[PDB]
């Protein structure tokens, strides 16, 4: 049992349109795949649901949770929800000015006005508040307040422009200081009309059923493989077909980096909000989280909707990856995790972990020599060849004709080989502090992984009794009978 | 990458009687062998007499960077494929059970019997453990 | 009618020593010619007068507006205005730290003293104030306080060096604290003695009279193009004196990037301030803000003097926009804005807007050959590069429709041949050239999706093509007149039926 | 710079049905041209000489990068030409009229007629709006 | 005005038994040793055996909060809470330790001893509190006067969580709710033990006698028996066995002598029960040149054995001066020093006597047919002079300054000559100036200068001057 | 190494009335000595023949900068050095004196005598201000 939300209680927190949500049960269920979207800004909910346009790859700006702007895309990087982040601020105002000029036309700024509508939602949700009335230059003006201490908002009552300026003797993050001025929000061309932005749905992850992705798969380019005598190039040609049509993704033009199937899935999602009424365009705009290995953001609620239909809301992190693991990677889905995860992502130097299963078996499996060297290679970021030869000898295809019983011995011998060919580099010269430790670490793992042949059938303990000392099929001889 | 090239280097002196830096062809297979590499003997000659027209039989860097410059290319799926072993491995134990490989395929349209799948995984397996780790997930893939 | 401060209410706000800017009234008016300052450290104003000497090119440390070392330039810049800006502050010190290493010699720091009577400015003023007396190893010091919360300041008696510490349990911005020191400013070499620097005379754009340009070319090479036949090279050719006169500017040793008249001008106005008793050297250092093209600083108030000799303090950018325009660009004066405006600066990444005609009109105008296959480069950012032909998947088609065509076409519009026709001829001839274009174009849209931005970049030639087509006709008589033409069967025959149409 | 090469490239292959990327010197002019420029067919031979020896008339990408890194030298001053046109401009209505043509002229010195001016216009002029656009200015400028 | 033993050993925040053991060595090798300040917090950790970060750990530790002592994963926890640029810089520091030194370095839950709340609690750190239940688990608040997390500790396995207070936010611009804290770890025997600040030495100064004895007897006699180089023959075995260092990984750049000092302070220690391994992981501060830290007070044990704690940086300059530099002992200043450190742009200032008396000239050009560019005018040491007399070369000396005094110098007014120049040969000309007097004065430069006119070969006013040395 | 290539730069067309940039040997050795160095005329022979191949005796900046490319490698000691100059100096005038020389002596075991030592001093000393300064403890290090 794990605690997470459900239903009513969890969409409430997923922030999508209600609407769309259900919307989205239906693609959950007749395409049997889970949907997780990441957290959407509430805020932005409502102005969604109105039919405002969503931001695309090519608007990379934080949208705001806070003041007036709330809910859409302010120039001005500090009136978002990087507010007071000196940094974000910053790398968030230099994406908007790239969004401005290397894409002229197609995005650009606007005056944001405050529908009267709005200001009511606003007062609702505990925003903002239509406040004293003010006169500037023979112009009326409503004040907008904020429990904010920095700026200070206005509205126009002809227009209903929203300007704001900063408070007395206070100083912007950027360090800057201004009185009376509009508030510019992101727009996109539509038309030849600039119309505001808004947050858009970020899928989290698309995870698909199997047998969804076998619908994927050519009827006769699958049987060209099922239908084959052999069996190795057989389990081959069936994984690269998993792979081609299930795995691998590429970097579309504006949908960055997604695959195929999930661009279908892409335009179902967009396609099902557009018959609820929705009329800003797209929803989802571009591959999912997953794939988006530069600047990875760790979210704690993650919203998924099953199969099922129905709807669950991860509490943390660590219960994201507890729920994918109990009901998706471990359960006939596809399904792949951000490769940057447990590395420092290039981007923002972003470090999440996450659980992968190869990496827990590397203490009881030997490697192979391209690991062994480019183990050698990270390891001169500040020297002998028969080791990475044996390993690549323990590693060998050709064990494909023998019998269990002859692989494990050859196998088992091969890597009492490497142990030797390693332990005396040790017997050798200290060489570098930390090359040292690589042995000390080699070695362990070639003692789990023969201990572990081993007990498969029947390790020092028989190291005592073995040759070094002249080379061919003779210290071999020994071997056999020292087993049995 | 920095890696890449930094890996190419690592093989590369890591056997060389030469010392300036300056192998044969007589052990470029070996090098690209342990360095994660199955070329057969057509492909170690067309190339090794395209780029090198010396016909002195002599091999430094520079040119083997380009070489493997050209190989990488659509072989670099090693995402992808480590991705896949992870798709197979349900229980997570970072290794590939028949009964694993079975649901895989069976979930994909083809049913096997207890037998059948057996085959595979005896024959993708290569220490005997009776299983298949992404290392021989690898090979299987690739060799 | 704007509303900009007028004469000693905007000298007030300018910073510039009163002496100084009057004496820059005579330049402004003589010479014909506006003079607008970027803002002027005001706690500078009265060291400058003073005769204190100014900070160079090779020297980036931004001036202090608080505390006793208001005015000068603190090598701790947390001690500047940039205090408690832990970036600014940081990119500061580098450059002091720099101005002291790359400059050895040329430029150093020094302990800041405070004479009796700056003392007493700063009272008045009300930075800081003399407060009670502390001895701390048999020294005698006096307190000097600021409402500051994070540093303490005191001062020596003997031979008045300023000191000073963090508060208490009190932090730097670079997480820093110490105890009692000298507080060291920016100085530079003069004859063997450091002395201490102090804001400069920043131009924020110099607009001379186009005839005070004319003087600057010499009379006879205004002849040998004045002095000539082709009335149309009649003007091309005062075209590229103006340009090489007054337009073109240099990167000088260390005036910066200035252009000639300006280094002239510069002179002057150093000249005018040592007739007034000035002994600290220059007091304007560089080329006017408009060439400051890597770190443009975009200011509110602009102090501006007219060749009238008036002064007049621009209240905001908005503003200083509508008083250049109205009084400036469109007065005949010589002018241009800094050419990073409207584009993202390379050095700060600022982005500063301003007014360009050019644009402005871009929407009626139709793009070149050149202002298209350039855009084409541009808009293939989104993709990968490979082969212009053959780009679709089957390969029973290899050609976007119209590939060239559209740009020959657009080179057809745009021809000098038509100066031998009838403005009612080149109307014609341009309209259908636009009009064909229109076509190449919108057939390309009638083909295949090819990339989702390149479909925007066609709708909008489109509109573009269509609005210059549709001005050129109301010039005289768009697609009302779109559906009755060819496309089927290609010479001097499409071209056949238009004629009459237009009629 | 980038977009410079950039750009050559676009209209390099803009036409070129050789396939891998060679032009003849038949289409070399209508290049430059298509690209924004009026070369006269006696500097499209003394070029097309001294870098191309081959003799052969194939042009490709390499050898065309060079040419262009010479010409545009003394030319570059596209950004003057641009401000001028904003200095003639006075009303900033994106458009040079007579009556601004002829400030800048009398301020200048050159005192013109009403006559005169209208010429200078009409034949600066190339669509017949009656009035000179930056696009116009420039070509003026640049024949 | 310096703080003298109990006193300074009390500021130094080293092991007090650490320190009294390390009289011994500083003794017994007639040697200053010098240590960087020690994170108080981390004191009592440090005696009950934690081990202490190397250079593959290059978190700041924590100086507040139940983690106080520690290295906290997240850098906003150490010292440098609330520094928002520090802060990032250490979590990457960490984020790296983790990643590319795998098995090696790891991260794990912090958890405080029933005796170390009780330490926490007089140093007047945290409190333990009122009691909490949040899922049939208990647990006891821990407090301090910190305003923006929120500390909890639990009572089954003694893990301490935190969380950020409520419409608080952290420098970063996060908000959590309870989560454990954890710590930089190193590997010890496949178990991860936690870290703590280490002994950083500030440097060394051995009796320049010990860098002999460092000397192998033979190499050093094949110089010293008359074989008269020998002049240049001694300071060449004081370079390569004193002054040479070099890098090294487990420990950084440092010096042979330099990496047995530190085995025998390591040993020296364990005698007193320290279990954690090494506390001296690395060479001085003095090699330290990416980036050097300035701190204020050093802690000094002279070869007496006494413990001497500097005040503050200028001071710390003049003790080493007076009684180190200036008194037969081995030493050497960072490279960094007087100028911008590279790593983090510090720009440490130190005395530097050689450039005390810089009224001298040189290779300048330092500075960045018809014979006039040719000629030696630039060689006032001239290498050739030791044939000369001592009252020759004063006299010939002025000779060839003013040599340069008149050379191509005059051209003051070559076309547009930038004060930057003429500041250069003006100086240049000042220091000539004095760079004379003083060879002068030893046996009695505006004297006369009326008395010398340079309008010909320097050859024919050579003999002019010789006749002017009346 | 900016620095280091920009300070050859500078001595090198401090003096050469060939203009373009290329000397001759008859005057490379006043570079190097202006640079700060006293090659031996065998020296200046075995260089400038190995990689002037050329026979003409013309010499520029990329040869020069390769010839120096290797000289300074197991002399740049300069930082050793002038950290030892500093060991000696006692007093801290930036000035080695008799005194002081003889203690960092006697402490290394040679005991000097009073004459011995004024003797050293004096050999070193090459203004003959009875001290030695740092550019002479370099010169008197140097060979
Ligand atoms: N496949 C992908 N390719 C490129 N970028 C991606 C991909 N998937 C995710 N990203 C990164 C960011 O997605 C858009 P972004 O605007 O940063 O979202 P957001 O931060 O959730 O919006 P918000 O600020 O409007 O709340
Ligand atoms: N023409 C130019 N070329 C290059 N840089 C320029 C030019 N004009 C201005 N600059 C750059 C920097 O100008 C001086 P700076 O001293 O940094 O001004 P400031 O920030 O106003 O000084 P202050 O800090 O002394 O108040
Ligand atoms: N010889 C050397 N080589 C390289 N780096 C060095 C050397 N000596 C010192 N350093 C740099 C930093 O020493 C370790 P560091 O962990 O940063 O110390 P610290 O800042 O005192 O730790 P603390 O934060 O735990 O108090
Ligand atoms: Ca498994
Ligand atoms: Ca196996
Ligand atoms: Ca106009
Ligand atoms: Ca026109
Ligand atoms: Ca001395
Ligand atoms: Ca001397
Ligand atoms: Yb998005
Ligand atoms: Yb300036
Ligand atoms: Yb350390």
């Amino acid at each position: 049992r794990i605690d997470v939300l459900k239903g009513e209680k969890a969409l409430k927190a997923s922030g999508l349109v209600p609407e769309h949500a259900d919307a989205f049960k239906k693609i959950a269920r007749e395409l049997n795949t889970y949907i997780l979207f990441r957290p959407v800004n509430k805020l932005a909910t409502n102005l969604i649901k109105s039919g405002v346009a969503t931001k695309g790859l090519n608007v990379h700006g934080k949208s705001s949770d806070w003041g007036p702007v709330a809910g859409y895309i302010p120039f001005d990087q500090d009136l978002s929800k990087k507010h007071g982040q000196q940094l974000a601020v910053e790398k968030g105002n230099l994406e908007n000015k790239k969004s401005i000029t290397e894409h002229e036309g197609e995005i650009g700024k606007i005056p944001l006005k405050l529908d009267h509508l709005r200001i009511e939602e606003l007062k609702e949700n505990g925003i903002i508040l239509k406040g004293k009335k003010e006169i500037d230059n023979g112009k009326k003006y409503y004040l907008l307040e904020s429990n904010n201490q920095v700026y200070e908002f206005r509205i126009s009552d002809e227009n209903n422009e929203v300007q704001y300026k900063t408070k007395e003797g206070k100083i912007t993050v950027l360090g800057e200081k201004f009185n009376w001025r509009n508030i510019e929000v992101m727009a996109k061309n539509v038309e030849g009309v600039l119309k505001p932005l808004t947050a858009d749905y970020d899928l989290f992850a698309l995870a698909p059923s199997l047998t969804e992705i076998k619908k994927q798969i050519p009827q006769k380019e699958w049987d060209k493989v099922v239908n084959t005598p052999n069996s190795l190039e057989k389990q081959k040609g069936v994984t690269n077909l998993l792979i081609k049509y299930g795995i691998e993704r590429k970097p579309d033009s504006t949908k960055g980096t997604l695959s195929n199937w999930q661009k279908q899935m892409l335009d179902r999602l967009n396609e099902a909000v557009k018959y609820t009424g929705y009329t800003g365009g797209d929803v989802v705009n571009h591959g999912t989280e997953q794939d988006n290995e530069e600047f990875p953001e760790k979210d704690n609620e993650i919203f998924i909707i099953n199969p099922e239909g129905e709807f669950i809301l991860t509490k943390n992190w660590e219960m994201t990856g507890r729920f994918i693991e109990k009901n998706i990677t471990g359960k006939d889905y596809l399904y792949y995790f951000n490769r940057s995860y447990n590395k420092i992502a290039p981007g923002n130097k972003a470090y999440i972990e996450w659980t992968d299963p190869i990496t827990k078996a590397k203490i009881n499996t030997i490697p192979t020599s391209a690991e062994f060297i480019k183990n050698l290679s990270s390891i001169r970021r500040s020297s002998v060849k028969k080791i990475a030869g044996y390993l690549s000898d323990y590693y060998n295809s050709a064990n494909h004709i023998f019998s269990q019983e002859k692989k494990r011995k050859i196998s088992i011998f091969r890597g009492i080989q490497a142990y030797n060919e390693i332990e005396n580099v040790l017997k050798s010269k200290q060489i570098a502090p930390e090359y040292k430790n690589y042995f000390q670490y080699l070695k362990e793992r070639i003692t789990n992984q023969v201990q572990l042949l081993l007990t498969h059938q029947k390790f020092k303990l028989l190291y005592k009794q073995l040759n070094f000392t002249e080379n061919e099929t003779d210290n071999f001889e020994v071997f056999q009978k020292i087993i049995d | 990458t920095e890696e890449q090239i930094a890996e190419f280097k690592e093989a590369f002196s890591l056997f060389d009687k030469d010392g300036d830096g300056t192998i044969t062809t007589k052990e470029l297979g070996t090098v690209m062998r342990s360095l994660g590499q199955n070329p057969t003997e057509a492909e170690l000659q067309d190339m090794i007499n395209e780029v090198d027209a010396d016909g002195n039989g002599t091999i430094d860097f520079p040119e083997f960077l380009t070489m493997m410059a050209r190989k990488m290319k659509d072989t670099d799926s090693e995402e992808e494929i480590r991705e896949a072993f992870r798709v197979f491995d349900k229980d997570g134990n970072g290794y590939i059970s028949a009964a694993e490989l079975r649901h895989v395929m069976t979930n994909l349209g083809e049913k096997l019997t207890d037998e059948e799948v057996d085959e595979m995984i005896r024959e993708a397996d290569i220490d005997g453990d009776g299983q298949v780790n992404y290392e021989e997930f690898v090979q299987m893939m690739t060799a």
